[PDB]
């Protein structure tokens, strides 16, 4: 796999 | 007017800040947040920066300032198309797997650029700022967007001026998912945006001093709004520098490409430090360049990135389950649960593929349908180890008679979720057909149908898997090993 793959909009907690 | 502003940011902490009302009266919170957001927003001027025409004539200035700055800008454009917006479309044929964008550091807005811009006095003093990036970026970009002279002005001028996340939605839009899974998510997002609007309405009104800070002279709920639009919607995790820590980032040119279904193709190269990206596959000249976004569900497409995604193979719903105190075997199904890793109660997923239950789910519910001779079995002697170690596979289950009880819970705990929704499956086909509907209604309700439909489907396979064991289990097949 990639070592760093990137994720469009990856989801964050905001609370 | 300055002063009323205030006073009501002020109520709005208040009333964003207190607990969780309980479920059954988060849509009557939701609607008091919404009454006094909508009069925060209608005395106040919309976005404070706007900028003039359309949005195709700045598409030009970015691939400019991208290619000065060693950006990847050619064999594709930036065209509007119909079902997702701008994007990228080959002007040349790309083979699968062939390198065509890549995107250096030096372009990105990162939580290390925003540290060191303009923000950077208020980041250090404050302690939301530096605990969440995502609310950082989108200071950041308001910052950037209001500075004339900022370096990321081609790309904050390309930007969408409104987004489809719930937080646009209208009070009845959002009505279509009560009684849902996604709409408690929904109401968490309103009221953490309200609640950080309005901190940040009084630290930077209130608190010393005037500083170089353009959000100063004119910060509005529609800037927040868009801003934490733009950074949910578009938000990457990159590795820094030194590449021993990640950071969030949002990623020019590169993030213009819509989603499809497939697999992760976009990665950083850190020796180089830029985002590189290959053909997720063959794309001929004058077809829309698509990436895999990630494995997301549609509710987390929704509400995060502002769409729902049909045929998404990743969609899912959470189903809650544990052993309760009150069983007799509560001691050794907890004991075995713990063996194998799993907690005594946790949220669950149900997939829309084939089969709709992980290992982790699998083992839970083999466990919880377990005879104490049983339990026994995976907890004493030399081969209780082994045991637990195939918890999870479906090809080597405890016993027929174990098989049939799990798939008949299944079948009725998905049936009896199924009666908890306002709506069937039917009449949100039918109201999705015989009805014309905005872009954001249609979202609510293909997402409500969405839930149900998984629903439906793990309702369908248990039934199956029921049939199979139990007529395997009267004819006495011998279990493998
Ligand atoms: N498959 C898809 N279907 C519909 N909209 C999509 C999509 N993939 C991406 N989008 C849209 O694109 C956004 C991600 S940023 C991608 C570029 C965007 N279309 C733009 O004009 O700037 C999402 O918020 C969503 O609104």
């Amino acid at each position: 796999t990639l070592k760093y793959p990137i994720e469009h909009g990856i989801v964050t907690n905001w609370d | 007017s300055p002063k009323e502003i205030l006073n009501l940011t002020s109520e709005l902490l208040q009333k964003c800040s207190s607990p969780a009302p309980g479920p059954g009266k988060e849509w009557e919170e939701y609607v008091q947040i919404r009454t006094l957001v909508e009069k925060i927003r209608k005395k106040q001027k919309g976005l404070s920066v706007t900028f003039d025409g359309k949005r195709e004539d700045y598409f030009p200035d970015l691939m400019k300032w991208a290619s000065e700055n060693g950006a990847s800008v050619e064999g594709f454009e930036m065209v509007n198309f119909k079902e997702e917006g701008f994007g990228l479309r080959a002007t040349r044929d790309i083979k699968a797997e062939e390198l065509f964008l890549w995107v250096p550091r030096k372009l990105l807005m990162t939580v290390e650029s925003a540290k060191n811009s303009v923000l950077g006095p208020l980041y250090s003093q404050d302690r939301i700022l530096q605990a969440m990036g995502n609310i950082a970026l989108a200071f950041h970009l308001l910052c950037e967007r209001a500075s004339p002279n900022s370096f990321w002005q081609p790309y904050i001028q390309t930007l969408p001026s409104e987004y489809d996340t719930p937080l646009y939605f209208e009070e009845d839009e959002v009505r279509y998912l009560q009684s849902t899974q996604a709409i408690h998510d929904v109401f968490s997002q309103y009221k953490n945006t309200a609640r950080q609007y309005a901190y940040f309405y009084k630290v930077i009104q209130t608190h010393p001093h005037a500083n170089k800070l353009p959000l100063k002279d004119s910060f509005t709920y529609e800037d927040y709004r868009w801003a934490v639009s733009s950074v949910m919607t578009r938000q990457n995790q990159i590795p820094t520098e030194d590449g021993s820590r990640v950071t969030l980032a949002l990623i020019p040119l590169w993030d213009m490409c819509n989603h499809t279904n497939g697999l992760i193709t976009t990665g950083y190269n850190l020796e180089d430090d830029r985002c590189e990206c290959v053909a997720l596959q063959d794309f001929r000249a004058g077809e829309q360049i698509y990436i895999f976004y990630g494995t997301r569900s549609n509710a987390e497409f929704v509400i995060h990135s502002g769409f729902f995604f049909d045929n998404n193979s990743h969609d899912r719903v959470k189903i809650k389950l544990g052993v309760s105190k009150s069983d007799r075997l509560y001691a050794m199904k907890a004991e075995v649960l713990a063996r194998a890793g799993i907690p005594t109660s946790s949220v669950f997923a149900l997939h829309f593929t084939e089969p709709p239950i992980s290992a982790q789910l699998l083992a839970f519910l083999r466990v919880f349908c377990m005879t104490e001779e049983e339990l026994k079995e995976h907890l004493l002697g030399d081969s209780a180890i082994d045991r637990i170690f195939t918890l999870g596979n479906s090809e080597f289950p405890v016993s027929w008679d174990n098989e049939v009880k799990l798939w008949t819970f299944l079948e009725d705990r998905a049936s009896l979720l199924l009666k908890t929704y306002k709506t069937t499956i039917e009449e949100d086909k039918s109201v999705l057909k015989n009805h014309d509907l905005s872009v954001r209604a249609k979202m609510a309700i293909k997402l409500r149908l969405g839930e149900k439909e998984i629903l439906e489907k793990a309702v369908k396979s248990a039934a199956v898997n029921r049939e199979y064991y139990r007529q395997q289990m009267e004819e006495k097949a011998p279990l493998p090993k």
